């Protein structure tokens, strides 16, 4: 796991060529970049949305036809291998490429994007096959019937395509588009990167600004102006794209009506407005959500320590997928078998109506629950009027759907839990809503739509533990701003009561790998944390030794005792043994002469004081994207270097 | 005094007193064909009458229509549009308007034979099951036949779907006409082996 | 032999159905009649009251009629009657007992009553506006203080506010009766003088510093 | 204009003071405070909204009353005086405070508290005696009739209380209060101006996001994860209190419809909805407001240059606002008495109808876009029935509301310019939806409520030049998220045109001012030509009685001494902590050898690096002072932040 040099080189080669420019279309590139990132990722996730509902729709068509024609007749036992074997057929062919070909590419890619915005760079994770091999993996792990969203891939979706298309060149299908030819440092794709995956979250949800503040917690520097406003540019542009082509689509083209891929509705039909003496009753949801998030992690902790051990063979974390995928459908269908209420139509609340046993007019309700998105079911267990739901099937599709989307989670297969999260959680805040609307009576203030919402945060908060971005998504998505008083007193809450037991799912799948991934803050002075064997490097040095040197330690120090003149980096020496370190910038490769380094190295590195405490050399190392920093002694004698790898331990 | 000040021209006075016999009509024809639901077969003539008595006079359309913030003849009319739309009666009419459509009055003619099946095969309810489950079939299909036609287009009538729902009504409950389903043994059979094979996978795989 | 209400209705509850489809069947006629000039509130409030009536008749064979299908035929037309009765405001003039014609809406209209046979008795219209303005300000003041008095207990009941309506379009147009209000040169005269002020003020603080 | 050190030193006596307390109650006061910020923000809100509506109802009243009396009999000239002396009357009382007890809370405080953000300290930005003066300030003139707004100074009142109740005492009163003595480091008091800021501009929007994106724009800081979800609390508190009190005023308790105090509406009402076929048109709005921004900041700088000088004197500038305040009477009047038109009343959209020479139903129209408060017709200028305005009586008003808003900007009262600009911009906004539902035949995309949306944001884009913050300002009062992309074209346009003309107002009165401040943003420039070359070093363990000499120059402000001893560099010391030495908490309590007192490691540069990167460090950490060293670390030159402001 090596570092990017988000740190500008600075060097005599940056200082000559940034002039004849200045002597102003590196401005303008920038704002055209972040314009066609917007564009790519509105438009991947108009793809995915169109291809999703088209293929679920065939499978639904398929499956419903085959219940309803066995059901007189009596063969209804082949029709659950239909959906046993139609469920296991899309999930055995996305899971194979994510297996076998590109395991970067399972789960959501929020904890790989999340280390990447640190600095941490996972081996291949911003290529082209990741991206075409995590798109069409959501699309199968969708349409094969996982417990599992859609809407937590579009972030590292967006961030691969503006790794991608940022450096304007290819590198897998050996071209070279000779167009950009500036933007190939590690301080630019950083930005590039962020703007993504802030793209990503905004055609996700259709909240910009919420993805604007997800692209600021991560990666926590100084604030930059210009860029935060591009950030604002990409952001606006994805939600636009998607809007725009999704009413093309639905041929109407002047409604704009899905600005994301989940859509909450409106929340202001004066049925939805709380009060001040249920703020208790929020917090107490808070706690519930804190304790639930807590044992969904905690059980999917010692599941991923099982399958690590165990099942960690491709070909047999595939069969795993498999039987996950059929045991969804089978436990579907037995729910749906034997349970008891009908409803007659609602208009278009099922999408798919199932009569199965029903009274011919009716037709089966947990099947409802199953046969819709999960979009949908969380559209629909929010703005229900109460009586809509049979407290018995919701309480039993929620504590099923619950284990089914803990199981699913850690599989090799592209995925989300976003979904599951926002499930889980509007439906025993519907159920919670239940019990309050008839402990009181057939109140107004206790509308069991209302209490689904913040069930929802709640779980959201719980498993995800996730505050400032996620309560701006919550208070955008449903476009009302006095609801976001309630909304981040519950994701308090329920971090605070999860944080007593667990981690939180992210950080706990960052820590399962040797990821050094620095933190907020400090939880000692530098020449405690410091490294002294540091082996440094003199101005007129006699090659021979950098190539001993050389042949752990990408950074040394230029000395001279021995006086501070600077840093050079490993692959500046190589390139050496300001355009050709940018050509060689992708993927770097007697004894007697001298190499005078005294023009290539950065002449100004940051350097911070022995005596400095650990507060303020993990300040400096956090904001500024470093990767070294120089522990310099009083007489400017270098002493001792730290990196990550020295601030990740404590 | 002016004209339509203090009062009204007698012409336009007639034109008032014309369309306040047609609103009463149709009001008696609502309510008495309201439930037993003959609603769009006995008065579709009142209510063009009355939409042709409308347009009558919007082309005094001034003098009548436009003359108060609480505008009567206005807004009684569209009562009669918003019911006659929420009740869906275009589709038991023809492209005309004239008369019953053809898909209609082949639907209630064979409503009548079920309910006149269901208490003559009457003497418990074990018999009517049996004899009279052909009509209920091929009325059933006929229905979803038309509520598919209809969706080509794009509730059905109001006249039939009332019609449906009465005799599914009678039939699935106060006659408890149902099927026995002797499948209740090859799903436990099925679920209980898929259910199975993870608890095969781990066990397996945690051994060797 | 079928059970009954399914096929076919009780013989006792259509008795309800039809004698309330008399009655909404004449409020309609009486409605439609007394609508242009608007003489509503002062002729169906009699058959408005027991058109409630027979609704409230048909509550105490109710899921017979009332709730048996997706267009409940009878609930919205007495929907229909009440949104109607409530924007015309009716209950603002029949004062509390929804009996008679309210003992301040009574004495309006033999007011307007009386300022219309004063223009068509006194009758361009030169000798309409002298002769005739005494009976105008005292109809629009009793309107004004009708007005302000029913805020306290936004529209009065709908005969007042179109007799009203009525008489003000008859006064203003069509007869042309107007003030003269020759007042305009002493409010140019204390206008132009204020506007003057600021370049006194900015002209002499720069001069004089 | 002194500055403001907003890194700690992490002295030794810090690392005591901090080990005793980390052997946590120190972070839960933050939140206490925070929350207490935003309670007393809204609830500073509430009073002005209540306060202002019901002084102004008594003042309408009267003048309604007194039209509506002289309009039959004749006399309407002593109606115009009687309008011309309450409006003079207030704005007098409202003035005589400014102008000769506190000229500070003069205008909208907001670049008083940009340049407090940016860590420069004008004189009295943060004081009990400034609060009381610009809150009542507000009210009376407001209610004394100039085209002002109430809502951009809530953004300096509620930092007033942000900065008094953290250090918890009085200065004023003497009276002391031992609750917060941790909080009175100077690190704190920067980080609680940037929570009451946020929450003024949520109480004043009802945009929480919008206060929280304001504070983090202006103190552009590192990124502090704890210190924004702190800000955004306070924001969230601010808006939910003014919500609840004024519900619970207006009666319907169970109606939180009043998150802020201007509420623009709901725009769901799907013939809002624009296309992409329309999108090119908001470009060209974008222009329009930004030639008008720039003709506005035009006229306004050569009025302020003709006030610096020439106008003075507190009683001059009494006058001044005195003689406004009678000629926006009279010019109102003047277009209210000779217009024509006049409306039947439909509802509640005029408040104080004047039937003047109208005919007994008809209330004049030209006189219910004024006696009429600015947030009401902002919101009835917004989703409004097409032909509800006659285009000569807003083309009218538009025309006079322009110079009598540019006219009353310099004045010595306290006054927003937020509100004004919404007004104009909504008003030739709508008389170009106006015109293109002329052209199109009353199209539906040519809705003339949407285009006073477009216009009011290019034209407060135009005149106050902030984007990023008032984009997503306008996202949350809209609350449309559909709605923020035209909004942020039309933006980013205003701002691309009008910079090529003027600067901005606030940036205008803020240069006018001869202050040190700070931009956002020269690699050919080293940190060699930006140094100070005379530097007064401190010794280790020097003698005192040069220290005095060094204190007492008088020849040469210095607040930073490094400390030496070749001359190695071995730290900074301070001049307040110096004069506390020569008589961690006996530090504190003065706040309104010397080897243990010293910041053991001040931020150093090399006399090699570039001004972008000296610039980076400078600005984003807050400091007052950076050493920059040879080779060694012998002390060649040192950056006081006037450097980096003079280039
Ligand atoms: C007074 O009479 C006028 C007509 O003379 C009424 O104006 C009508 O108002 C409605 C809705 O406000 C419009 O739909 C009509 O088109 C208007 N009529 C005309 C001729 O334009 C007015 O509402 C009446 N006022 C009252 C209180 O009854
Ligand atoms: C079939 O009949 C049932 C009742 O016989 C109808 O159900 C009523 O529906 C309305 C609104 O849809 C409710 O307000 C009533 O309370 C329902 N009645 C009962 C007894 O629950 C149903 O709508 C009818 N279906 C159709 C298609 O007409
Ligand atoms: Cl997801
Ligand atoms: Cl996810
Ligand atoms: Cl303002
Ligand atoms: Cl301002």
């Amino acid at each position: 796991y090596e570092s990017l040099d988000y740190d500008n080189s600075e060097n005599q080669l940056f200082l000559e060529e940034e002039r004849r420019i200045n002597h102003r279309t590196v401005e303008i590139k920038r704002w055209v970049i972040c314009a066609l990132i917007g564009i790519l990722t509105g438009l991947v996730a108009c793809f995915i949305d169109i291809v999703v509902e088209n293929l679920a729709g065939l499978k639904y068509r398929v499956i419903k036809g085959n219940i309803d024609k066995f059901t007189e007749k009596g063969g209804l036992s082949f029709s659950l291998l239909l959906w046993a074997t139609l469920n296991a057929a899309f999930v055995l062919v996305g899971s194979v490429i994510v297996a076998f070909i590109e395991p970067v590419a399972a789960g959501s890619g929020i904890p790989q994007i999340k280390c990447f915005l640190n600095g941490v760079k996972i081996p291949h994770v911003v290529r082209l096959k990741t991206l075409v091999i995590k798109v069409s993996g959501v699309i199968l792990s969708v349409v094969g019937g996982l417990a599992v969203g859609k809407e937590g891939p579009m972030i590292h979706s967006g961030s691969v395509i503006a790794a991608g298309i940022s450096q304007g060149r290819s590198t897998s299908l050996k071209r070279d588009f000779k167009i950009f030819e500036y933007f190939r440092r590690d301080t630019e794709k950083r930005d590039f990167v962020s703007a993504g995956a802030a793209a990503g979250v905004s055609a996700a949800f259709g909240a910009p600004v919420g993805g604007v503040l997800f692209s600021l917690e991560e990666g926590a520097s100084f604030w930059n102006q210009f860029l935060t406003w591009r950030i604002f540019f990409a952001s606006m542009i994805s939600t636009f794209t998607l809007n725009f082509v999704l009413s093309i689509y639905h041929g109407n083209m002047w409604d704009l009506s899905s600005p994301g891929l989940i859509n909450f509705g409106r929340f202001d039909s004066e049925k939805m407005a709380y009060t001040i003496h249920e703020i208790p009753v929020f917090i107490a949801m808070g706690v519930v959500g804190g304790v639930l998030g807590a044992v969904f992690n905690a059980l999917n902790y010692w599941l991923t320590m099982f399958r690590i051990r165990y099942i960690h063979r491709p070909c047999l974390q595939v069969i795993e997928a498999v039987l996950v995928a059929a045991v969804t459908a089978t436990v579907a269908f037995v729910l749906i078998y034997s349970s008891r209420d009908c409803q007659p139509l609602q208009g278009g609340s099922m999408s798919y109506p199932l009569q199965l046993f029903c009274a011919d007019g009716e037709y089966n309700s947990m099947a409802a629950a199953f046969f819709n998105t999960p979009e949908k079911s969380v559209v629909s267990l929010f703005h229900d009027p109460p009586g809509s739901y049979n407290p018995l099937t919701l309480g039993l599709f929620t504590l099923v759907y619950f284990f089914l989307a803990c199981w699913t989670y850690g599989l090799t297969v592209s995925a989300g839990v976003f979904i599951p999260s926002l499930l889980i959680g509007a439906a025993w805040g519907r159920l919670f809503g239940i019990s309050l609307s008839y402990l009181t009576g057939a109140a107004i203030w206790a509308d069991p739509g209302k209490y689904a919402l913040m069930g929802a945060a709640a779980q959201l908060g719980g498993i995800v533990r996730m505050t400032l971005s996620l309560t701006v998504i919550m208070m955008e998505a449903t476009s009302n701003v006095t609801y976001g008083f309630p909304i981040m007193l519950v994701l308090m809450t329920a971090k605070i009561v999860g944080d007593v037991f667990i981690e939180g799912l992210y950080d706990m799948h960052i820590q399962l790998q040797s990821v050094p991934f620095l933190h907020w803050e400090a939880p000692l002075t530098a020449r405690e944390v410091m490294s002294t064997p540091v082996t440094c490097l003199r101005r007129r040095e006699k090659v021979g030794v950098i190539v001993d040197v050389l042949s752990n330690h990408n950074g040394f120090p230029v000395v001279e005792p021995a006086r501070l003149q600077g840093l050079i980096l490993r692959s500046q020496l190589i390139v050496l043994l300001l355009k050709d370190f940018r050509d060689a910038y992708p993927r770097f490769p007697e004894r007697e002469c001298t190499m005078d380094l005294s023009e290539f190295m950065n002449p100004s590195p940051y350097t911070v004081p022995q005596e400095a405490s650990l507060p303020r050399v993990f300040k400096l190392f956090r904001a500024l994207g470093l990767r070294h920093l120089v522990v310099v002694d009083n007489r400017n004698q270098v002493v001792g270097l730290v990196t990550r790898k020295d601030l990740a331990r404590y | 005094l002016p004209p339509d000040l203090p009062d009204l021209d007698p012409e336009c006075r007639e034109l008032l007193l014309d369309f306040a016999n047609s609103s009463a009509e149709l009001t008696g024809c609502l309510v008495r064909s309201a439930r037993p639901v003959r609603l769009c077969q006995t008065c579709y003539p009142l209510f063009q009458q009355v939409v042709s008595k409308m347009d009558n006079i919007s082309r005094c359309a001034r003098s009548l229509l436009m003359a108060d913030r609480m505008q009567i003849v206005v807004i009684l009319s569209e009562f009669f549009n918003t019911t006659w739309q929420e009740a869906n009666c275009a589709n038991c009419l023809t492209n005309n308007s004239e008369e019953l459509s053809n898909s209609t009055v082949y639907f209630l003619n064979l409503f009548n034979h079920t309910l006149t099946c269901f208490e003559h095969n009457l003497q418990n309810y074990s018999e009517v099951c049996k004899n009279c489950r052909e009509a209920y079939k091929t009325l059933s299909s006929l229905y979803s036949e038309m509520q598919k036609m209809n969706e080509l287009e794009n509730h059905l009538c109001i006249d039939v779907e009332d019609a449906m729902n009465i005799t599914r009504k009678l039939w699935s409950r106060t006659f408890n006409c149902s099927v026995p389903c002797s499948d209740t043994v090859p799903v436990i059979a099925v679920s209980v082996f898929i259910l199975f094979l993870p608890v095969v996978f781990y066990l397996s795989s945690f051994l060797h």
